[PDB]
């Protein structure tokens, strides 16, 4: 091929292959082409420079010249043809103003959020309301004592993180004023973060999942209660020696690379960060602890009125209206300060402002208590995905697969036992019974869809295996309903 | 746009 | 910046 189309480099035509993609960038000086990953740039930089300005040119050309902030109220702030368009949520201009008027949104009712003093108090109130089977309101815990939730010692901060994880460790970072996501080196984030005076752009990452880092995963953990109801945890138990061998002996082993990795996240944001309204993926519940700084959550109850508002807001092309202004006073304000812990069940629609440089440890989880709401949110996601194109990474990893395995490995067992024994399940296993009915109904839909128009890409679960699971499920459910026409 | 918790599968 | 995709 032509030599002007050779990196770079790398001195190759094709880059072996985070991912370079088949992506390139040309020097506006030496005019040669580089693979993106041979350019020296990090993904968050790909759109920043009008001029670039490779390594072989900088000591004599100067550092790359970045676009002029021509329109700070647009996501494309660098674009002149957008100077005249409206103010977008939450661009630099929008946030700037919002920081001053934001305090007018109402506090929540006691029916929506329950603020307790510590983990012990939480437990009481929690049980009062039916525990996790009947978990519908968010809780804010002013002190973590009594939650049995491992957290590092304060004074612990961003530095220890980039040291434990490594400085080259890349993480999906939100370019705030641009309301987009790009990979950034932990070390590169630390630099920008530590420069408190010069922040031409703001960054906030929420997606540093460390469950797989032998050090980190030991330093910050979910509350005991979260672990006890986590469906992911139940399917991929942290087990060893004979327990693990047994797990293998029963065909109950699942690969670690199939595990939804979402229960252990570190988050860090620059002052001024705003994350726009969303529901957490898969309708997952959240634990969220402030190690440093402060967050302001703007929240709305998982009602059908609110969902319908949210779905329309999410599918409309409008970009200039805060969802709070169309929500008919559904949005409430809750401030979370250093050392305080938020616990959000399935459904809650929320946005968050970061008043102050921050560091947080949190995680997402699925539990049977919120099965129905979890499926409701899944329907909400899928309906939005029909109108708007998004990346699967912003959705719950292996949602369906998880449910396929939970039925096969957990539920399918219990039902069969009762069917062999007595045994009407509504006696000490009612919760289990209803969970099954719900799970199967949704699963029959997936099976239906899969059958009406084909399976996804290659893997993971073959159609015939889903059916064989289903065949088994229908039988035992069919069989159990009978038992429920005597007892 | 695309500014939300991100968690590849995997 | 002038980019490209193959
Ligand atoms: O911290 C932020 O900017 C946003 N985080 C969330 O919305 C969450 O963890 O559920
Ligand atoms: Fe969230
Ligand atoms: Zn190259
Ligand atoms: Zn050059």
């Amino acid at each position: 091929p032509k030599e002007s189309d050779r990196c770079g480099g790398c001195g190759k035509f094709t880059h072996e292959d985070k991912k370079n993609d088949f992506q390139w960038i040309g020097c506006d000086s030496c005019q040669t082409w580089y693979h993106f990953l041979c350019s020296g740039l990090e993904q968050f930089e790909y759109y920043l420079y009008e001029k670039f300005f490779c390594p072989k040119c900088v000591p004599h050309t100067g550092h790359s010249i970045r676009y002029k902030v021509v329109a700070p109220h647009r996501y494309r702030w660098y674009s002149p043809n957008e100077k005249h368009l409206g103010i977008e949520v939450g661009s630099k201009t929008w946030i700037e103003d919002f920081i001053t008027r934001e305090n007018t949104v109402p506090s929540p009712t006691d029916d929506e959020v329950c603020i307790v003093e510590d983990g012990y108090e939480f437990r009481r109130e929690f049980e009062k309301l039916g525990g996790a089977d009947n978990w519908g309101k968010v809780f804010m815990v002013k002190d973590m004592d009594g939650l049995n939730m491992t957290m590092p010692k304060p004074g612990f901060d961003l530095e220890d993180v980039v040291k434990i994880m490594g400085s080259d460790y890349e993480v999906d970072t939100i370019d705030v004023y641009n309301q987009s996501t790009y990979s950034m080196k932990l070390d590169t984030f630390r630099k920008l973060f530590r420069d408190t005076k010069n922040r031409p752009l703001l960054y906030n990452f929420l997606s540093l999942e460390f469950s797989d880092n032998n050090e980190m995963k030991e330093i910050a953990k979910p509350p005991r209660f979260v672990q006890e109801i986590s469906m992911v945890n139940r399917l991929w138990p942290d087990v060893s020696g004979a327990e693990y061998i047994k797990l293998l002996q029963r065909e109950e082993y699942l690969p670690e690379d199939q595990r939804p990795k979402v229960e252990q996240f570190c988050l860090a944001g620059m002052a001024g960060s705003y994350t726009d309204f969303h529901v957490d993926f898969g309708g997952s519940s959240v634990y969220y602890h402030i190690l440093k700084g402060e967050k302001i959550f703007y929240i709305a109850a998982p009602t059908e009125q609110n969902f319908a508002a949210y779905q329309a807001h999410e599918t409309s092309p409008d970009t200039t209206t805060w969802f709070g202004d169309i929500a008919n006073g559904a949005v409430k304000r809750v401030v979370i300060k250093e050392g305080q812990t938020l616990l959000i069940p399935a459904g809650w629609i929320h946005a968050v402002l970061t008043p102050v440089d921050s560091l947080v440890f949190g995680g997402n989880f699925l539990h049977l208590g919120n099965l129905e709401m979890q499926m409701r949110v899944y329907h909400l996601e899928n309906a939005i995905r029909k109108e708007i194109r998004s990346e699967e990474k912003f959705y719950f990893p292996n949602f369906e697969l998880l449910h396929w395995m939970y039925m096969r490995n957990v539920l399918l067992e219990k039902i069969t036992e009762a069917n062999q024994e007595g045994s009407d399940m509504r006696e000490q296993e009612k919760n289990i019974w209803t969970a099954s009915q719900i799970m199967k109904a949704e699963m029959e839909r997936w099976m239906d869809r899969e059958l009406r128009l084909g399976p996804e890409k290659n893997a993971i679960l073959p159609t015939d295996d889903k059916n064989k699971i289903m065949i088994s499920v229908r039988k035992q459910i069919e069989i159990q309903t009978k038992i429920q026409n005597a007892k | 746009k695309a500014a939300r918790k991100s968690a590849p599968a995997s």
